[PDB]
């Protein structure tokens, strides 16, 4: 190329263009998968990654640690993405979306070096997704009974499944359980806000527990706390939006007086305004006092002589949950205390969990909230099993949206393998290549379930290719016996919608990452 | 890392643009430097000097580039100077052109490769059109070589002195042509030195039947004038020098060192014997002429030059006759020089210059230039090297073209015509190559300031007649002429050479796709070249 | 826990790094392979150009740091020191070779099972071809060697002109030809000349039948045209003598020194003289020539030529009938020079050739000799014209050597993959698929020239393996073996019946130098990189 | 392993891996030593060697935080050896070397190991006909194998590998035409052949022309004397040791010697000398007056073979009383394939010298 005495971009634009540039980005993409690449299945690892500011996370969940990654190549940031809508859409698969996106494109690399045109590769993607789609709505099993013993052994399946990857499957039968206990309280929106998630240091797994009722750390209490008593049997409780203590009356509120008894008067109607909030708030017979806002010294004490309960500075969300448990309203105005908006539970308690003060709200029948509280001997511990749970939590709620299910351990995969096999020797031969090459990708989850395991993934994805094609559908890896199974009938069940989100996603990406022929870079402005 | 650090690479259609722009930037430099009313560039040498010219090569030999499609343009220039000695801006026009029509095609998706079979068969056309429309001439008519030369400097700033600078080439030209052992040779670079005298006038400026060089007498007793001298040649030195050997001498009687003194003068006069037996009146050395050798040529009547160097000495064995010698001892009558005339030194300026001016059948020549500064006397001297050279391609290949841009157009419109029966896709490139060869009419006429569209226009359709394969421009007037009416024709190698080195340069960065570059040289072994073996040869 | 004072690389991160060096290696070259192919400019950070489409050239230029890139340049320099043609296949063969090996590797089938299957495969595709893909040149005659020339030229700067450059390339060979014991036929090629002198067109290059030297007279005194030419090839200098280191001249009688000087000179004059004596009219020394000698020749009428390259002289005296001399000594202790000791040649010339002179030496007996004067644009262009028939050279030697000619345009390549993919079945189960990908390999050649040609190479090279496929299933249709890619038109085409013909040895010893330099890369699993 | 400077190797031996990779830990030398160690003492087992070392301290580990004393373990150690010893001898099985599956298979095994596994059946071969011929099978209690040259010549492929009989020399050929001498009679001199030189600082003193004539006549006739007593003894090829001091082969004694026809070799080096005449039978003359015929090496063919424009080799094939040596040819298509294949090859001669002494 030639000087040109003015440029037409500015200097320092990177223009990378051509077969070259899509080869690099297919590559890019590899490197992602990699990334995450033993995480996937029971035999999956978890991967340490460390911020600037030194704190360490641990996880093997594939969108936290994309997350982590710094990714800044354009081409590799799609996998990021996809794996951040896997995580939105579903809750599981991230791991997997990206391992399929990257084999689709590592699939097309050599068709693509020898200058295939991408509007054809991209053409078959979306024809072998669509057909591998229907084809898993198809053929996903969807108990049409209606029955509640049946629809909480999917629902436990299926969590069990979800958690056994990551450092709780040595007790995820135990979190199953929960989980379900906790999604088949949430009403009918099924709101994660509505879970509490409390992690106490100090513990071990089995010592986790579910509450169905509320629970949360103790807030700042003041002088005479200690003097408050810390059961209550059946009470009744004020969940309010009220500071509780001696201030003034308003910010922009200025006292005026030209008279001692005045001054008196004054201090001793700041006094009766807290005392008659207080007094209201004693009359509406609740025994135990939440407030989102906080509570003083004066009430601190005002409570502990009339033997009541009270706790200022409550969080939000922990306060939304207890109404939605003990079942009354939050009042920002103590004139209207009716038994109306008053909550109730069997029990009230402040216990101590390792370390910490907790108080429970247990007993209350009508709850729509749990709480789970989990226990450990680190924080990335309990961080690492609350993501868990967050993993079994969403499969749950959407298994309840819609329980149709699948096989896991790659049964799916191979059976889609095979069903594009089929439909790829039936159509030209130019997309038939590309849908061949589809189907070698869809291998990939089986593959890698085995290379994760120690096992040789050739034998046992031959002879996965073998007894799909002989007439079975449910037949993937099972890994303690380092040989094929029919997974459906071990249990190793995912909803359909995971599979198919991941298919979909996956396939998007590589459509798009396949599509760029031009990458231009422009040089940084503000350099610094 | 797998390349080095400094390894960059490009490739692609930005590779191949990028060659193409190169070559039309060197293309655009000298683009005005074409026909009879160019105009001179003052280009700026690294050593302070000065060169003012309008000729192709001078000017793309002076400036440097870093693109290699650039530097393969200034090679362009350098083997068409070499090879025919002008041309080197038709040259230039010429694969710039051809390479433009080709960024054309390249810009489609035809292959280069394509491209290039039609460049080929586009060459091999455009050589038989060339030879076809050719014209024979005889080697004998002064006045037909005259005008010949006058139609190659007619472009150059020496044209306001034409008649001086053709009969100069066209004398100089003759006498140096020199058949022996039946082997015709010219050899315009070793014989027919230009020796440039700043001062005086360039009218006075003239070709020597002889010789000239830049000597004076060794002794200021000798003659600086004869009339008929016989002259001997010499590439020994006439001093006693040491042997090749350790020849240490041991002394120990008192005679043996006067002895020994005396030995080198008698040698001394041993050598300048046996050159006074042949009765010479000059004697000429490359070497140098002790004193005591001085004195004794001198008392012998002879005058003698050294220090001369071994090509002046080669043109004035040429000149006057003479074979030079390396011992004395071995000089014969058959050696001794009789031929020249007249033998002067006269002090041009403040120099003495000896002048070997009268010689009858010389073999070599001196042209002698006066003028007002060494710029100026550069100029003139690369224009009667173009003129010379012009004069030489003629004398070898008698076949003459027309100019003015007439045997481009006859030449497109043949290929042109050849064209229409092809029916392939090679078509197209083969008709842009033929429509290529009209940036030579085109960039005349842009020189002499008239309107390229109409005149290329009326041009273009004259050359569809049957009998019009010689009209062109005239650009002095940016009009339309009949060459033989005109009178500027071309010799048909210099045409020849100049479209093959053209269609050639095209082929040769249309193959290119790719560059790498920053890569070391990996030679430092004292720059091997050859030595190794081989596989027997036997 | 080591403390090597380097670093170390281990497991599928070097093997994936030694596939991405060979593959930028290859992907260098693949750019110019087939008769689509382009050249590249090469710029030594000095300004030094170099144009060319020689892979071996290119790989040679290149500033290469990683070991498995060493590797592949290093074989690119193997071929073309055995073969001469295939240096840019066998680099591109080598590195498919290892992708798709260390492709195995990745699925976990070991690298020594994929280097049995290589092996194997290697073994069983030589054999295929000197079975099944050879045509015999007899069955062909000259015209089979003008083919062959042919393409090994088109992909070159003399590719169109092949139609004529071939017939040189031919006749030279053909020159130098030799016998030797046993009474095979050799052809000594760099023994042809080949000079570079820019100037006119390609079309203008030159085949003379004797010798070029890039040489000159020694005084412009003599002659430059002999006709009955008695050539004297001596390998010492003619100088005025000098004694050696362990003699010196002590005079003690200055009577003496005189003498002793002229002998000095005396000396080299009577070896010249002998010399002259025979009729000798052309000298040529390795050596140097004083001018005092020089002037000798010019009286004798004769022609002296002075530092000549010993290898020149060597190819003169062989086609002249000569003996070089290195002293003019003989077994009774004396000096002398016999005419017996000359060589002949029906002319010497010093011609010219774009404003420089060299030396013809034009129909010697007792051997016919060959040079060529390539003539070009300019240096570049002369310097890719010689790279470009010495690979034509060496191209027409290996077929006259082994009379055996394979199919070009990836024939060959095609039923390889063909024939491989289907032998894969018999042996093993993992050494099944090192085959098969072996097979796979194979097809990086056929597709390489549709990519260049900028045409379907899917389409192509599918049409290419359904063409073998049926060649090599129905026994009446093996005429079909011969069919290989048309690039001018992207079509199959029967290739032995076009004229697109390689020799046998170019095929297979690039699948054996490839498959060992694949074997050598993917054997490698660790990598210790110590600091300097 | 690419050390400091660019020198790569690849390599499957562990004394090699271990003296590439400077290793910076006294502990790590140590081991260094051992695979040293292990490669004289055996040849083959070097790795091995370095993994039980490894093993044996790692095992050390629980021990010292047991509490043992670092002198209690060392002594056991020697039990547990001395032990082991004695199991090793009593499963192993003796053995005869007129046994050649034996030894091929010992050979097999030391090359399955290596790269140049696929190549065995051609490597294996060789390497038990080479061991089998610089020794005496009966008697033979140990193998030098230096008695074994390996000459690493880069081309072709690994399957070119030869075991040429005779002895094979870089050193080229001077004698410009004059190739592939048959019925070869050949002498090894370790004189020069050029001008008269005394050990003492030596002078030729000119004083006239006379004497300046003589000085080269007298000289060529000295020259032409020596090809003579040498071209009598009807020796037909010249091999001539390097002499640094003086030219050990003047211009002039080169041409007399073509003239006689005589093949001639120069540069030979010192110290192949022992190994040159052990090969061919010749014997070193150092002085003109004792070269006769009886100093001669009679071989039936001397030829210089092209390795197909990778070189050249001067080959003498056949040998009449021929010696206790051999030379194997290596052949390969990288320089890193071929070190591995020469390192591989040593292996197995190391494996059957290993069989030769301790038969078991
Ligand atoms: N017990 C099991 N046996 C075999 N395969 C399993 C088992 N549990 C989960 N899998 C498979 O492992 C994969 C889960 O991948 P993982 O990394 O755990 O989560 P993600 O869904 O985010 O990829 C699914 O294909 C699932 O079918
Ligand atoms: N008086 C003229 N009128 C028209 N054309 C001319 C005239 N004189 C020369 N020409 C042509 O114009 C070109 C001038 O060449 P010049 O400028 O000397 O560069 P070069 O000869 O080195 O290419 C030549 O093609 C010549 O034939
Ligand atoms: N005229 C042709 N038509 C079809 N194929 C050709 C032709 N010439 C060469 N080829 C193919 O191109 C391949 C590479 O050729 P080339 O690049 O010239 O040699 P190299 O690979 O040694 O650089 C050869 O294998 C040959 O089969
Ligand atoms: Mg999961
Ligand atoms: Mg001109
Ligand atoms: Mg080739
Ligand atoms: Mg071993």
């Amino acid at each position: 190329m030639m000087p040109t005495p003015v440029i037409l971009l500015k200097e320092g634009t990177d223009s990378s263009q051509g077969i070259p540039q899509l080869v690099s980005n297919i590559s890019a993409c590899q490197v992602i998968a990699e990334a995450v690449r033993t995480t996937l299945g029971p035999r999956g690892m978890d991967k340490l990654i460390v911020d600037g500011r030194g704190k360490a996370t641990i996880s093997n969940d594939g969108a936290t640690i994309l997350k982590l990654l710094d990714v800044v190549h354009p081409a590799a940031k799609t996998l990021v993405d996809i794996a951040k809508s896997q995580d939105a859409e579903v809750g599981d698969g991230t791991t997997s979306v990206t391992l399929l996106a990257a084999e689709f494109l590592k699939q097309v690399k050599p068709y693509v070096e020898e200058g295939l045109h991408p509007q054809i590769i991209i053409r078959a993607f979306r024809t072998a997704t669509q057909l591998a789609v229907n084809k898993i709505k198809e053929i996903a099993v969807t108990v049409k009974k209606a029955d509640k013993v049946e629809q909480r052994k999917l629902l436990e399946k299926c969590a069990m499944t979800a958690l056994s990857s990551k450092l709780i499957s040595q007790q995820k039968a135990f979190f199953a359980k929960m989980v379900v206990d906790a999604v088949m309280m949430l009403d009918d929106l099924l709101q994660l806000k509505m879970i509490g998630i409390k992690k106490v240091q100090g513990g071990a797994l089995e010592d986790s527990q579910l509450v169905a009722g509320v629970a949360f750390k103790k807030t700042f209490s003041y002088a005479g706390f200690e003097m408050q008593p810390k059961k209550y049997h059946n009470p009744k409780i004020a969940l309010l939006n009220v500071e509780l203590e001696l201030k003034a009356e308003k910010d922009n509120a200025e006292i005026r007086v030209h008279t001692v008894e005045d001054y008196q008067a004054i201090v001793d109607a700041e006094w009766n305004i807290l005392y008659d909030k207080l007094e209201k708030i004693h009359h509406s017979g609740a025994k135990v006092v939440l407030s989102k806002l906080p509570i003083g010294d004066v009430a601190t004490q005002y409570f502990a002589d009339r033997d009541m309960f009270c706790a200022g500075r409550v969080p939000e969300e922990d306060l939304k949950r207890t109404m939605m448990a003990c079942g009354g309203s939050i009042q920002t105005s103590v004139n209207a205390l009716s038994a109306d908006v008053l909550g109730r539970c069997q029990v009230f308690e402040e216990t101590q969990i390792g370390g910490e003060r907790y108080n429970f709200f247990t007993g209350c029948p009508k709850a729509k909230t749990c709480t789970f509280i989990l226990r450990g001997g680190a924080e990335q511990f309990m961080e690492e099993t609350e993501r868990s749970l967050h993993d079994a939590i969403m499969i749950v709620r959407r298994a309840i949206k819609n329980d149709s299910v699948v096989a896991g351990g790659g049964a799916i995969e191979m059976e889609l393998s095979k069903y594009l096999r089929d439909y790829s020797r039936t159509i030209p031969g130019k997309q038939q290549l590309l849908i061949g090459a589809y189907a070698k990708a869809l291998e990939i989850i089986p593959r890698q379930l085995c290379d994760n395991a120690g096992f040789d993934a050739t034998n046992i994805l031959n002879k996965l290719r073998a007894r799909h094609a002989q007439g079975g559908t449910w037949y993937g890896v099972d890994i303690n016996n380092e040989d094929i199974a029919d997974n459906f009938e071990a249990f190793v069940w995912e909803p359909a919608m995971v599979r198919i989100n991941a298919l979909t996603a996956a396939s998007e990406a590589a459509c798009l990452i396949v599509s760029v022929d031009e990458t231009i870079k422009n040089p940084r402005s503000t350099v610094d | 890392l797998v390349l080095s650090q400094n390894t960059k690479r490009e490739s692609g259609r930005k590779v191949q643009s990028g060659n193409i722009n190169a070559a039309k930037t060197i293309a655009d430099i000298i683009r005005t430097c074409l026909g009879p009313k160019s105009m001179m560039k003052m280009l700026l040498d690294p050593m302070g000097g000065i060169v003012m010219t309008n000729d192709g090569n001078a000017i793309l030999r002076e400036i440097q580039v870093q693109h290699p499609a650039a530097k393969s343009m200034i090679e362009i220039s350098r083997t068409q100077d070499e090879e025919v000695g002008d041309g080197t801006t038709s040259v230039i026009i010429l694969a710039g052109e051809m390479l433009s029509v080709a960024e054309h095609f390249l810009e489609q998706q035809m292959h280069p490769t394509v491209v290039i079979s039609a460049y080929r068969k586009a060459l091999d056309d455009m050589i038989s059109t060339l030879k076809k429309i050719s014209i024979p001439v005889d080697i004998s008519d002064s006045d037909m070589m005259l005008n010949i030369i006058n139609s190659s400097i007619t472009t150059k700033a020496i044209s306001r002195w034409s008649s001086l600078a053709c009969n100069i080439a066209l004398d100089a030209v003759k006498m140096v042509q020199f058949e022996e052992n039946g082997r015709k040779e010219i050899d315009i670079k070793k014989y027919a030195r230009v020796e440039k005298i700043p001062g005086g006038i360039i009218e006075d400026s003239c070709v020597l039947r002889g010789v000239m060089i830049n000597k004076d007498v060794t002794h200021p007793r000798m003659r600086r004038y004869i009339k008929n001298p016989r002259i001997v040649l010499l590439d020994s030195s006439l001093e006693y020098k040491k042997g090749e050997s350790q020849t240490d001498i041991e002394i120990t009687r008192e005679e043996d060192f006067t002895r020994i003194l005396q030995m080198e003068e008698e040698y001394i006069q041993q050598l300048c014997e046996d050159i006074i037996q042949l009765k010479p009146d000059v004697v000429i050395t490359e070497k140098g002429i002790s004193d005591l050798a001085q004195h004794y040529l001198m008392r012998a009547n002879i005058t003698a030059i050294r220090r001369v160097r071994k090509t002046d000495n080669n043109r004035i064995a040429r000149a006057c006759g003479a074979r030079i010698v390396s011992r004395p001892e071995e000089l014969r009558e058959d050696d001794v020089g009789t031929g020249a005339g007249l033998l002067e030194i006269k002090k041009i300026g403040d120099e003495y210059f000896t002048f070997i001016t009268d010689c009858k059948d010389p073999k070599a020549c001196t042209i002698l230039l006066r003028g007002a500064s060494k710029e100026i006397l550069s100029e003139v001297e690369r224009n009667l090297q173009d003129a010379m050279q012009v004069c030489r391609n003629v004398l070898l290949d008698p076949q003459l073209v027309p100019g003015g841009g007439a045997s481009e157009m006859a030449v497109a419109h043949a290929l042109t015509e050849k064209s229409k029966a092809m029916t392939g896709v090679e078509q197209w490139p083969y008709r842009a190559v033929a429509q290529a060869l009209e940036v030579i009419p085109r960039t005349l006429i842009q020189n002499c300031g008239a309107s390229t569209i109409r005149l290329l226009t009326s041009l273009r359709a004259k050359h569809t007649q049957e009998n019009c394969e010689t009209w062109g421009v005239n650009g002095e007037t940016g009009t339309l002429v009949d060459m033989k009416e005109l009178g500027i024709w071309e010799p048909l190698a210099v045409k020849l050479q100049t479209y093959k080195t053209a269609v050639e340069t095209a082929v040769l960065l249309l193959r290119i796709d790719d560059i790498v570059s920053g890569h070391k040289k990996k030679g430092d072994d004292q720059s091997r070249q050859g030595g190794a073996p081989d596989a027997g040869q036997e | 826990p080591l403390s090597v004072f380097g670093d170390r690389s281990t497991g599928e991160t070097i093997r994936s790094q030694n596939v991405m060096a060979a593959a930028s290696i290859a992907n260098i070259v693949k750019s110019s392979l087939g008769p689509v192919g382009l050249d590249k400019m090469l710029v030594d950070d000095i300004g030094d150009v170099t144009i060319t489409n020689d892979g071996a050239t290119i790989l040679k230029l290149l500033e290469v740091e990683h070991p498995a890139a060493k590797v592949l340049c290093e074989l690119a320099d193997l071929q073309d020191k055995e073969v001469g043609d295939g240096t840019t296949s066998v680099v591109i063969i080598a590195a498919e070779l290892l992708k798709n090996a260390d492709e195995l590797v990745k699925q976990k089938i070991h690298p020594t099972s994929v280097i049995s299957g290589y092996r194997l495969a290697c073994k069983e595709a030589v054999r295929y071809i000197n079975e099944n893909l050879i045509v015999n040149t007899d069955e062909l005659g000259r015209d089979c060697l003008i083919n062959a020339a042919k393409t090994s030229m088109s992909s070159k700067i003399i590719g169109i002109n092949g139609d004529f450059f071939a017939n040189m390339v031919v006749d030279a060979v053909l020159a130098i030809k030799y016998t030797d014991i046993r009474g095979q036929p050799r052809y000594p090629v760099n023994s042809v000349n080949i000079l570079k002198a820019h100037g006119r067109s390609q079309m203008e290059s030159m085949l003379i039948s004797g010798y070029a030297l890039n040489c000159v007279v020694g005084s412009q005194g003599m002659p430059k045209r002999i006709v009955n030419a008695k050539i004297a090839c001596l390998d010492f200098s003619l100088q005025k003598t000098k004694m050696k280191l362990g003699v010196q001249v002590v005079i003690t009688d200055p009577e003496k020194l005189d003498q002793i000087r002229q002998r000095e000179s005396d000396i080299t004059k009577e070896r010249i003289q002998k010399i002259l004596a025979t009729g000798a009219n052309v000298i040529l020394t390795t050596g140097g020539i004083d001018d005092m000698c020089l002037k000798y020749f010019v009286e004798a009428g004769a022609m002296a030529v002075r530092r000549v390259l010993k290898r020149d002289l060597k190819r003169i005296a062989k086609a002249s009938g000569a003996t070089i001399l290195s002293t003019l000594a003989n077994l009774e202790g004396e000096e002398t020079f016999e005419a017996a000791m000359l060589g002949q040649a029906e002319e010497v010339v010093q011609e010219r050739i774009c404003d420089d002179e060299l030396i013809l030496i034009k129909n010697t007996k007792a051997r016919t000799s060959a040079s060529i004067i390539l003539r070009g644009a300019n240096d570049f262009m002369c310097d890719e014209m010689e790279r470009s028939l010495h690979d034509a050279l060496c191209v027409v030697k290996r077929v006259l050597e082994s009379k055996s000619v394979v199919p070009g345009g990836g024939a060959v390549e095609a039923a390889l993959s063909i024939y491989l993919e289907n032998y894969a079945t018999s042996m093993g189960s993992r050494e099944q698929l090192a085959i098969a990908e072996f097979a796979r390999s194979l097809l990086v050649i056929p597709n390489t020239l549709a990519v260049n040609a900028a045409q379907d190479s899917t389409d192509l090279v599918a049409k290419l393996r359904a063409f073998h496929n049926e060649a090599q299933v129905n026994p009446e249709r093996k005429n079909l073996k011969w069919i290989g890619l048309d690039l001018s038109n992207g079509k199959p085409r029967d290739n032995k019946q076009a004229g697109v013909f390689e020799p046998t040895i170019v095929k297979v010893k690039s699948l054996k130098f490839a498959t060992e330099a694949a074997i050598t890369i993917l054997r490698i699993d660790d990598l210790i990189k110590l600091h300097p | 392993i690419q050390d400091g400077k660019g020198d790569v190797t690849i390599t499957n031996d562990g004394a090699t891996i271990l003296k590439q990779m400077q290793v910076l830990h006294p502990a790590a030398r140590m081991l260094v030593e051992l695979s040293k160690a292990q490669d004289i003492e055996a040849g083959d087992g070097t790795t091995s060697v370095v993994i039980i070392a490894g093993s044996l301290l790692d095992s050390c580990t629980k021990l010292l935080q047991k509490g043992i004393h670092p002198t209690i373990i060392s002594e056991s150690f020697q039990k547990a050896l001395e032990k082991g010893i004695e199991i090793l001898t009593d499963m192993s099985r003796p053995v005869e070397l007129s046994d050649r599956e034996t030894l091929l298979n010992s050979a097999t095994t030391s090359l399955n190991s290596k790269v140049v596994s696929q190549y065995s059946s051609l490597l294996s071969p060789m390497s038990v006909n080479a061991v089998m011929k610089v020794i005496d099978p009966a008697t033979a209690t140990s193998v030098d194998l230096r008695d074994i040259k390996i000459v690493k010549k880069l081309g072709g492929t690994i399957d070119d590998c030869e075991l040429v009989e005779g002895l094979v020399l870089t050193q080229k050929v001077s004698n410009s035409g004059i190739t592939r001498v048959e019925k070869a009679k050949i002498g090894l001199i370790q004189f020069c052949l050029s001008a008269p030189k005394t050990d003492m600082d030596n002078q030729i003193v000119v004083s006239d022309y006379a004497q300046m004539d003589r000085v080269l006549r007298e000289e060529r006739a000295y020259i032409l004397n020596l090809v003579k007593q040498i071209k009598k003894t009807g020796c037909n090829v010249l091999l001539i040791q390097k002499s640094i001091l003086r030219d050990a082969l003047s211009d002039l004694a080169l041409h007399f010697l073509n003239k006689m026809k005589i093949m001639v070799i120069k540069d030979i080096e010192r110290e192949d000398i022992e190994f040159i005449c052990k090969t061919i039978g010749t014997k070193p003359v150092a002085h003109i007056d004792q070269f006769t015929a009886d100093m001669l090496g009679s071989a039936e063919l001397a030829e210089e073979v092209n390795l197909n424009g990778s070189g050249k080799l001067l080959k003498i094939t056949g040998c009449a009383s021929p010696g206790k040596t051999v030379t194997i040819v290596v052949r390969g298509s990288n320089k890193l394939v071929i070190e591995e294949a020469e390192r591989s090859i040593h292996d197995a001669l190391c494996v059957i010298r290993c069989l030769v002494k301790k038969r078991a």
